[PDB]
C-alpha cells in the first residue's frame, strides 16, 4: 500500500479538529425548561455555552431493549442529512415516564422498567442503566461536538495532494463519545484488515470508516478499506451491547481503555443519529441489530457451492475447457466468472465480439452441466457517445455531477468515465431495468452478477474515490453520501435480477463496497487480498467481524488475489475457503493459471477432499443461512458468541465456529505438522469429524495434520446434515437423501434442524413451499417433527442413513413412521469409536418419524 | 444364493443390489444407481464404443452417456447422440 494516498486523521480537517478536543467538562447544557414529553419520545433544547448554538435532543425508548439518539440544530440555515434507506421500518417505540426529576437532572422509565436513562442537564450527559446496573454513558468524557453551519486551516476550501475540495458549507462534523463501564473488548466496525477484538486507538490512528479502494492493502492497521459498517458490539462475562452510529459520512472511531471501554464516533457531516442496543446476550444484540436493519438474505443454493473465478478467462472456449475440467478431474464446482475482460472494452452489459460472440450458447452448455456464470457489471460508464448506457444516462441527467452542473468525469478502467447517481431512485430504477434479458442482450437466467469498483472506485480521484464537492440526488454532496453509494449499486442489482424473472427468483449478488444493511442485497468479499500465509489467516478475523454486525455472507480470495501462492498455501486455502461462506477462487491478471486440477496429485487430492467436505455439507449451510435470514443471527461465529463466560475465548481469531454444530481450526502456516485447537465448554464434548475421537472441554488439544487434514470438530448435543452422495453442482444434489451425523452429549441428547426448499425461488415466503424439521435424540430415540408446520413441500428426498457419535451397540433398531407398519433397520457398530450405523432408514424428510435404539 | 462383493468385503442379499443405498466398499452391489461414492455405471451404447462412468453421474440431470441411460428417473430426457 502507498499510505500517502489515504488521509491519516491529521490530513483529514474535521477529524482534526473533532480530535483535538480532549476529556473535560463538556460546554452542552440541557435546557430543562424546553423539556417535552410524548408518548414516542422526548425532546428538550441543548446549549453550547460560548457559541449559544441551539441544538435538539430527540430522546427515544424503542422496544426490544434499545435508546435512539438523535441531536440536529434547532434552526439550521440547511437541513442536515438523515441516512435513507437503511432502517427497514421506523422502530417501534417504548413509552418513557419521570421517575424523578431536579433542576439538574430527569430520571426517565423505559415502558415499566427495569430499563432507566437519566439526562443531567449540566453538563449534558446520558446514563443508561438496567435497575441499578450503569450499561453505558455519553457524553461522559465531554467530547461531544457539532460544528453548527456557518454562513481555523482547511475548515473550509481544503487541498489534499492535487486535489481540491471547494467545501461550500464549511466546517459541519458531528461527534459524541460513549463508555462501556465493565467492558474490555470490543468488536466491529468493518472493514478493516486487522484483529477480531478490536485495538485501542490512543497512541495512533483512529478506525477509519470510509469506503475506499485501497491497492495492496496491508494487515494490521486501521486504515479505511472497501466497506463501512457502523456498528461496534462489546462484550464482558456479563453482559452484551451494541452501539450503530447511523451515519453516511467519513467517520472515525477512537477507542480507549480505563475496567472500561470509551468510543468516540466523528463524522463529518449529517445529524448525530445513533441506537444504543442494551442486550442483555450477544443473541439480544444480534436480534436488536436485525430489527432495526433486515437480515441477511437467503442466498440460493448454488451460490452457496464453489465459485471459480480469474482476471480474466479468455473467451467463451476456454469458460468451456474450465467446466470441462472440474468434470474430468471430479471437482464440484456451480460457478464461473467473468471479469472486465468480457465486456466491449469495459462498457458493461455489453460481450466482446470476437472472445464472446455468442454468450447464450455459452450459457446453455453451462445450464446443459447445471452450472452458473458471474458477469462483472461496475458502476463507471465509459464516456463513449456509441454507447447506448452512455448515451440514455447523459440524455435523462442520470449522472452524478460537479457544482458547476456538468456530468463529472474521472478516469476508470474503460478510461474517461461517468458515475451514475445510484442515490437517485430513479437511477435505480432505469439500473435494474436494464437487467431485463431484452436489456441485457446475451444474459440468462443462469447468468448472475458481480459489482466491483463501487466505491465508487475513480483513479484520478482523491484517495482513489469521488470528490467530495461532486452533488447528487436533492443536492446532498457526495461527503454526505459516500458510504451508502455502493450499498445503493448493490440493492439496484439485487432489484434488476428479482425483476427479470417477474419477482420469483433469488438474486446472486456480489458487492466490494457496502454499508449497515449490505446484508439485505447478497454476499461480499475482502476484495484485492494477496497469496501470503498472513492474508489466509486475516480471512478469520474479518469475516467474523462482518459476521457479527450481519453481513454473513462474506468470503475472501481463495489463493489470494495479487501474486502466485505455492501449491501448499493454496491448498490450505481451498481448505479455509471451504468453511467459510462465500467460495471463491479468484486471482490478478498477471498471475500464472491456477485451476486446481494444474497442481500436482498430492495437492488436487486435498483440494478435491476439500470441495467434496463442503458439497456434502451444503444441507448444513443452507440451514444456517434460513436462520440468519429469519433471526439475524451470523453463520460464522467467534467462540466467544458461543461461550460468552469463557474469557480466554474473547480474542480468538484462528478458529470459528459454524452456527452452534461446527469448530473449524483451519492449517494456516507453511509446513505445520499440528495445530493447537480450543474446545470450550464446562461439561461438553467434541467428535473429530474425519476420527470421531471425542474429546471433553475444555481443552487445549494438539491435533496432528498432513496436506490434506481440516481439523473439524461436531459438538456434542447436535445434529447435522449432509449430502453424501457428492456430485458436480449443487443442482445436481439439491434433491438426493440426506445423511444425519448425530453428536450425541454426555446426557445422550443431540438436536438439529434442516430446512429445504426449491433451491432458488421467493416460493418459501409466497407460497410457504419449504420445509423446516427439527431432529431430536433423547433416551435412545431419534425423532423427526415439523418446526415450522405453515411449510410444506412437495420433495423426493430421504433419509439414507444416520451416523451416530458416541453410541453403544443396539440389540435392534425398529423405525415408526405414520402409513407404514413397524420397520427393522440392519445397522453397523464401530467398539472402538462408538459409531453407530443406521442402514436405509427409507423415509421422506417431510414425513414425522421416529428411530428406537434397543 | 447372495451377492458378494467383488471385492469379498461383503456378502448380502440380491434384494441389497441395486436398492439406492452403498453395502461394498468396492461400490460393486450399487452399478446401476448413484448410491456408492466409487461406483461406476456402464453406458452400453449399443452399436458404438461403450463407457464407464461416475456413480455420481447417474440422475445428476446431465447427459453423460451417448445412449442416454444414465439419465432414468431425473427430469432430464436424454437423445442418443452416439452416431
Ligand atoms: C430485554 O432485557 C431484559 C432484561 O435484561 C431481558 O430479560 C432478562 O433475560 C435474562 C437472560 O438473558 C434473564 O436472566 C436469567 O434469569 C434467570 C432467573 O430468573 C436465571 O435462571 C438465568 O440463569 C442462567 O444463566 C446463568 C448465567 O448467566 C447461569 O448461571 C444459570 O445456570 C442459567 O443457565 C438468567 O440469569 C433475566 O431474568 C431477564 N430479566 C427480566 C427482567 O426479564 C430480555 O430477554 C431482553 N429482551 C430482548 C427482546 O432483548
Ligand atoms: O476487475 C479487475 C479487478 O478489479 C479490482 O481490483 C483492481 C486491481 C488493481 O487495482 C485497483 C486498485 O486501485 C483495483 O480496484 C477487484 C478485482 O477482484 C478484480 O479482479
Ligand atoms: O425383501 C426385502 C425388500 O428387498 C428389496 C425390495 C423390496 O421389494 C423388499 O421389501
Ligand atoms: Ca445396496
Ligand atoms: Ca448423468
Amino acid at each position: 500500500v502507498d499510505r500517502s494516498n489515504f488521509k491519516t486523521c491529521d490530513e483529514s480537517s474535521f477529524c482534526k479538529r473533532q480530535r483535538s478536543i480532549r476529556p473535560g467538562l463538556s460546554p452542552y447544557r440541557a435546557l430543562l425548561d424546553t423539556l417535552q414529553l410524548g408518548p414516542d419520545a422526548l425532546t428538550v433544547h441543548l446549549i453550547h455555552e460560548v457559541t449559544k448554538v441551539l441544538l435538539v435532543l430527540e430522546l427515544q425508548g424503542l422496544q426490544k431493549n434499545m435508546t435512539r439518539i438523535r441531536i440536529d440544530e434547532l434552526e439550521p440555515r440547511r437541513p442536515r442529512y438523515r441516512v435513507p434507506d437503511v432502517l427497514v421500518a421506523d422502530p417501534p417505540t417504548a413509552r418513557l415516564s419521570v421517575s424523578g426529576r431536579d433542576d439538574n437532572s430527569v430520571e426517565l422509565t423505559v415502558a415499566e422498567g427495569p430499563y432507566k436513562i437519566i439526562l443531567t442537564a449540566q453538563p449534558f450527559r446520558l446514563d443508561l442503566l438496567e435497575d441499578r446496573s450503569l450499561l453505558l454513558s455519553v457524553n461522559a468524557r465531554g467530547l461531544m461536538a457539532f460544528e453548527h453551519q456557518r454562513a481555523e486551516p482547511g475548515a473550509w476550501e481544503e487541498t489534499f495532494k492535487t486535489h481540491s475540495d471547494s467545501k461550500p458549507y464549511g466546517p459541519t462534523s458531528v461527534g459524541l463519545d460513549f463508555s462501556l463501564p465493565g467492558m474490555e473488548h470490543v468488536y466491529g466496525i468493518p472493514e478493516h484488515a486487522d484483529s477480531l477484538r478490536l485495538k485501542v486507538t490512543e497512541g495512533g490512528e483512529p478506525y477509519r470508516l470510509y469506503n475506499l479502494d485501497v491497492f495492496q492493502y496491508e494487515l494490521n492497521n486501521p486504515m479505511a478499506l472497501y466497506g463501512s459498517v457502523p456498528v461496534l458490539l462489546a462484550h464482558s462475562f456479563h453482559r452484551d451491547l451494541g452501539i450503530f452510529w447511523l451515519n453516511a459520512a467519513e467517520t472515525w472511531v477512537d477507542i480507549s481503555s480505563n475496567p472500561q471501554t470509551d468510543i468516540r464516533w466523528m463524522s463529518e457531516s449529517g445529524i448525530i443519529d445513533v441506537f444504543l442496543m442494551l442486550g442483555p446476550s450477544v443473541f439480544d444484540v444480534f436480534r436488536q441489530y436485525a430489527s432495526l436493519t433486515g437480515t441477511q438474505a437467503l442466498p440460493p443454493l448454488f451460490s452457496l457451492g464453489y465459485h471459480q473465478s480469474r482476471w480474466n478467462y479468455r473467451d467463451e472456449a476456454d469458460v468451456l475447457e474450465v467446466d470441462q475440467g472440474f468434470d474430468d478431474h471430479n471437482m464440484p464446482c456451480d460457478v464461473i466468472w467473468l471479469d472486465i475482460e468480457h465486456a466491449d472494452g469495459k462498457r458493461y452489459f455489453t460481450w466482446d465480439p470476437t472472445r464472446f460472440p455468442q454468450p447464450l450458447n455459452m450459457l446453455e452448455h453451462l445450464a446443459s452441466k447445471r452450472r452458473k456464470l458471474v458477469a462483472i457489471v461496475d458502476p463507471h460508464i465509459k464516456v463513449d457517445s456509441g454507447y447506448r448506457v452512455h448515451e440514455e444516462l447523459r440524455n435523462h441527467g442520470l449522472y452524478v455531477k460537479t457544482r458547476d452542473g456538468s456530468d463529472y468525469e474521472g478516469w476508470c478502467w474503460p478510461g474517461s468515465a461517468s458515475y451514475p447517481d445510484f442515490t437517485n431512485p430513479r437511477m435505480r430504477a432505469w439500473w435494474s431495468n436494464m437487467f431485463s434479458f431484452d436489456n441485457y442482450e446475451g444474459s440468462a437466467p443462469n447468468l448472475y452478477v458481480w459489482n466491483d469498483m463501487n466505491e465508487p472506485s475513480v483513479f484520478n480521484g482523491p484517495e482513489v474515490t469521488m470528490l467530495k464537492d461532486a452533488v447528487h440526488y436533492g443536492g446532498w454532496e457526495h461527503r454526505d453520501i459516500h458510504n451508502i453509494y455502493g450499498l445503493y449499486v448493490h440493492m439496484a442489482t439485487a432489484d434488476g435480477l428479482i425483476q427479470r424473472s417477474g419477482g420469483i427468483e433469488r438474486p446472486f449478488v456480489l458487492s466490494r463496497a457496502f454499508f449497515s444493511g449490505s446484508q439485505r442485497f447478497g454476499a461480499v468479499w475482502t476484495g484485492d487480498n494477496t497469496a501470503e500465509w498472513d492474508h489466509l489467516k486475516i480471512s478469520i478475523p474479518m469475516c467474523l467481524s462482518l459476521a457479527l454486525v450481519g453481513l454473513s455472507f462474506c468470503g475472501a480470495d481463495v489463493g489470494g488475489f495479487f501474486k502466485n501462492p505455492e501449491p501448499e498455501l493454496l491448498v490450505r486455502w481451498y481448505q479455509m475457503g471451504a468453511y467459510q461462506p462465500f467460495f471463491r477462487a479468484h486471482a490478478h491478471l498477471d498471475t500464472g493459471r491456477r485451476e486446481p486440477w494444474l497442481l500436482a496429485s498430492q495437492y488436487q487430492d486435498a483440494i478435491r477432499d476439500a470441495l467434496f467436505q463442503r458439497y456434502s455439507l451444503l444441507p448444513f449451510w443452507y440451514t444456517l443461512f434460513y436462520q440468519a435470514h429469519k433471526e439475524g443471527f451470523p453463520v460464522m461465529r467467534p467462540l466467544w458468541v458461543q461461550y460468552p463466560e469463557d474469557m480466554s475465548t474473547f480474542s480468538i481469531e484462528d478458529q470459528f465456529m459454524l452456527g452452534d454444530a461446527l469448530l473449524i481450526h483451519p492449517v494456516s502456516d507453511a509446513g505445520a505438522h499440528g495445530v493447537q485447537v480450543y474446545l470450550p465448554g464446562q461439561e461438553e464434548v467434541w467428535y473429530d469429524i474425519q476420527s470421531y475421537q471425542k474429546h471433553h472441554g475444555p481443552q487445549t488439544l494438539y491435533l496432528p495434520v498432513t496436506l490434506s487434514s481440516i481439523p473439524v470438530f461436531q459438538r456434542g448435543g447436535t445434529i447435522v446434515p449432509r449430502w453424501m452422495r457428492v456430485r458436480r453442482s449443487s443442482d445436481c444434489m439439491k434433491d438426493d437423501p440426506i445423511t444425519l451425523f448425530v453428536a450425541l452429549s454426555p446426557q445422550g441428547t443431540a438436536q438439529g434442524e434442516l430446512f429445504l426448499d426449491d433451491g432458488h425461488t421467493f416460493n418459501y415466503q409466497t407460497r410457504h413451499e419449504f420445509l423446516l424439521r427439527r431432529f431430536s435424540f433423547s433416551g435412545s430415540t431419534l425423532v423427526s417433527s415439523s418446526a415450522d408446520p405453515k411449510g410444506h413441500l412437495e420433495t423426493p428426498i430421504w433419509i439414507e442413513r444416520v451416523v451416530i457419535m458416541g453410541a453403544g451397540k443396539p440389540a435392534a433398531v425398529v423405525l415408526q413412521t405414520k402409513g407404514s407398519p413397524e420397520s427393522r433397520l440392519s445397522f453397523q457398530h464401530d467398539p472402538e469409536t462408538s459409531v453407530l450405523i443406521l442402514r436405509k432408514p427409507g423415509v421422506s424428510v417431510a414425513s414425522d418419524w421416529s428411530i428406537h435404539l434397543r | 444364493k447372495p451377492f458378494t462383493c467383488l471385492d469379498g468385503t461383503a456378502t448380502i442379499p440380491f434384494d441389497q443390489v441395486n436398492d439406492d443405498y452403498c453395502d461394498c466398499k468396492d461400490g460393486s452391489d450399487e452399478p446401476g444407481t448413484a448410491a456408492c461414492p466409487n461406483g461406476s455405471f456402464h453406458c452400453t451404447n449399443t452399436g458404438y464404443k461403450p463407457l464407464y462412468i461416475l456413480s455420481s453421474r447417474v440422475n445428476d440431470g446431465v447427459c453423460d452417456c451417448c445412449d442416454g441411460t444414465d439419465e432414468y428417473n431425473s427430469g432430464t430426457v436424454c437423445e442418443n447422440t452416439c452416431r
